């Protein structure tokens, strides 16, 4: 057992780096899955804005606006409830803050070969009042956010009316869609970097366990699984000696 | 529960069964798009495979091929995690089922 016990100490560093990279990838996949929902909701909001801009039936406008307001509330819910290990990911907790860096919070990941190079990652506010036409700075002026959409104003304003006409409110949705797409793409690049780290960690572990890194592909693993299964059946006493070496308190902990 | 009761062979069988349970839970989490749940269960499954590998008596000849399978199972579960690949999970589930079924027979006929 002592041979196997020190093999733990050899690759303990690689295993914990592998767990950290897995945790980081799943955090990003959690954020990306929620952003996919927000993007889909924004696409539906655009359909309703376009429908409102072509409707001459104002109670139709009010019913369309009711749906839009419920959809932008869905966007707020996603930005407020999306979490990984209790950390709010999409509510602006981790947004960049170049105007006041003292207020900025970063997500930290470990990247590169050996998973020792730290990087900082930010995620912008994805709530409805933080998506839309941005000013020169990060700010969104009045009537320029997805939360400000109001298609009932189309009844009293021409399509080219500033801020509240059909063209301007449609532009708010287009900009918001691209903002969500940009945030998801930036997180995908980080995920790609963590994937490369995982594959270098695996190659490092493959080198340190030569003759236990022996299984290459599905064909070998399938064939070795059947061969090993039959050897366990045929050599029960050897199988017991080889593997039945767990201590009871470690088993209860692993089965939680 | 009543673990100090179990024989050494029965303890190992408990580990194989837990590994399968956590892989199945992670596959289900992938269908439900629950990334955190998938990640939690695959790491649980990986920890079991690593505990099995590190409790091998490598003076016994059988330990070489069992540990080589554990190494592939661990690497394959990591890939399935980051790729959301249920197909990969079904592959590793088949290996653990092989080990589980043979182990359960081994402690019986003994």
């Amino acid at each position: 057992l002592a041979i196997s016990e020190k093999m733990r100490g050899q690759i303990r560093g690689l295993e914990m780096a592998s767990k950290n990279s897995q945790d980081g990838i799943s955090l990003i996949q959690t954020a990306e899955g929620a952003l996919t929902e927000t993007h889909a909701i924004l696409q539906r909001v655009r359909e309703l804005v376009v429908q409102a801009g072509n409707t001459g039936t104002a109670t139709d406008l009010q019913s369309i606006q009711d749906e839009i307001s419920a959809l932008t509330d869905e966007i707020d819910g996603i930005s407020n409830r999306t979490e990984f290990n209790g950390k709010k990911l999409l509510d602006g907790t981790y947004k960049v803050d170049t105007a006041t860096p003292a207020n900025q919070k970063n997500l930290v990941f470990q990247i590169g070969a050996n998973a020792t190079q730290q990087i900082s990652v930010n995620i912008e506010d994805m709530g409805a009042d933080a998506l839309g036409i941005k000013e020169a700075d990060g700010s969104i002026a009045a009537l320029h956010s997805v939360n400000d959409l109001d298609v009932t104003k189309f009844a009293d304003n021409a399509a080219d009316t500033a801020d509240i006409g059909f063209d301007a409110q449609l532009k708010v949705v287009d900009e918001a869609i691209n903002q969500v797409s940009s945030q998801r793409a930036k997180l995908g690049a980080v995920q790609n970097r963590l994937e490369h780290t995982i594959n270098n960690l695996s190659a490092s572990g493959e080198n340190l366990t030569a003759a236990e890194s022996r299984i290459r592909d599905v064909d070998m693993a399938k064939e070795m699984s059947e061969f090993t299964k039959n050897n366990i059946l045929s050599q029960a006493s050897q199988a017991m000696l080889a593997q039945a070496n767990q201590q009871p308190q470690n088993v209860l902990q692993l089965l939680r | 529960n009543s673990v100090n009761t179990a024989t050494p062979g029965e303890l190992t069988l408990m580990l194989y069964n837990g590994c399968l349970k956590f892989i199945r839970l992670a596959a289900q989490a992938i269908e439900n798009d629950d990334m955190e749940r998938k990640n939690e269960n695959l790491i649980k499954a990986q920890n079991i495979i690593q505990e099995l590998n590190f409790t091998l008596n490598r003076n016994i000849e059988l330990s070489a091929s069992m540990g080589a399978m554990y190494d592939y199972m661990y690497r394959r579960l990591v890939q399935a995690n980051i790729k959301n690949d249920t197909g990969m999970l079904a592959e590793v589930e088949g290996y653990v089922t092989d080990f589980r079924d043979a182990w359960k027979q081994a402690i019986q006929s003994e």
